[PDB]
């Protein structure tokens, strides 16, 4: 779940699809458990330099 | 001189002509370790007994625009309050 | 000197003397030249490729960071920056 790919659906051939692992990011570990189990997306922004 | 000394007078002997032809006085300068080509050329004071002005014009460049003309100076010996 | 009205610079540089009845004694000139500047005849274009995608409307700024002496692209994004 962390790999480059073009798409297979018909309309995807020719689309680069750039997947990752959302569970890999491990974002969790950033805080401690303490702080609530339940952490979930607000909203993401997406940024191209 | 062995025994004596060079600053002695001992003659009244004239000149000689011939030899190779006088310059115009020309003395392009090394530079420093800042690349700062320079020319020097003097002015003919000669006429001190033993003492005189000494002025030569100096090109330099990066100078500015003095009484000589833009980047170069005649270096008069003056004293200021520092503007830096 | 070169009196161009902008700048003016020492070009020719003469020694004379002057005999006591009236004739003119010289060594020859010295010449002095100072880089041209025209942009009337010298202004050529060039395309800068090579800085494609720079732009001061955006995050874009000129800057000689880093070694200096020179301006780099530096774009500054959202928590962090670039630099060529």
């Amino acid at each position: 779940n962390n790999n480059l790919a073009f798409g297979a659906g018909t309309d995807t051939k020719t689309s680069l699809q750039a997947s990752v692992s959302f569970a890999d990011l491990k974002i969790r570990e950033d805080y401690p458990a303490s702080l609530g189990k339940i952490r979930r997306i607000k909203q993401i922004s997406v940024t191209l330099p | 001189m062995q025994n004596s000394q060079d600053f002695s007078i001992t003659e009244l002997s004239l000149p000689k002509g011939g030899g190779a032809i006088t310059g115009m006085g020309e003395a392009l300068t090394p530079t420093g370790p800042d690349g700062m080509a320079a020319l020097s050329l003097p002015l003919p004071i000669s006429a001190g007994r033993g003492y005189a002005p000494a002025f030569t014009l100096n090109y330099n460049s990066g100078a500015g625009n003095s009484p000589f003309g833009l980047g170069w100076d005649c270096n008069v010996m003056t004293i200021r309050r520092r503007t830096h | 000197y070169d009196e161009s009205a902008i700048a003016s610079t020492l070009v020719f540089v003469r020694r004379v003397g002057h005999e006591q009845d009236g004739n003119v004694v010289t060594l020859p000139p010295l010449e002095l030249a100072y880089q041209d500047f025209s942009p009337r005849h010298h202004a050529h274009w060039q395309p800068m490729d090579v800085l494609a995608n720079f732009n001061a409307i955006q995050r874009w700024q000129l800057v000689d960071l880093k070694g200096e002496g020179l301006p780099g692209l530096l774009y500054q994004d959202k928590g962090a920056w670039w630099y060529r």
